[PDB]
């Protein structure tokens, strides 16, 4: 997962 | 179902993670690009439109179909303020  | 959502980024940017993409399945045989965490009040959540669970088609009209984690991520951070968002619903 990538936060944004 | 596939549908259109319309953002203004935010100080803690768009509010939401996402998973996937070619080499970093999600879901086994799918190399696509998932929500997995919308933020408590961030840009997504206010909006409300996004869920976790949907897969990103496109944003800005780059293409997020069969694509690496990192190019996902790097159109996704090279955004505006103003972000369109395509996506698929389950």
């Amino acid at each position: 997962a990538t936060g944004l | 179902k596939i549908m259109e959502i319309k953002l203004i980024k935010g100080p803690k940017g768009l509010g939401f993670s996402i998973a996937g993409g070619v080499g970093n399945q999600h879901i086994p045989g799918d190399n696509s690009i998932y929500v997995t965490k919308i933020i408590e009040g961030g840009a997504a959540h206010k909006d409300g439109k996004l869920q976790i669970g949907d897969k990103l088609l496109a944003v800005n009209s780059v293409c997020l179909e069969e694509v690496t984690h990192e190019e996902a991520v790097t159109a996704l951070k090279n955004t505006s303020d103003f972000v369109y968002l395509k996506v698929a619903k389950p």
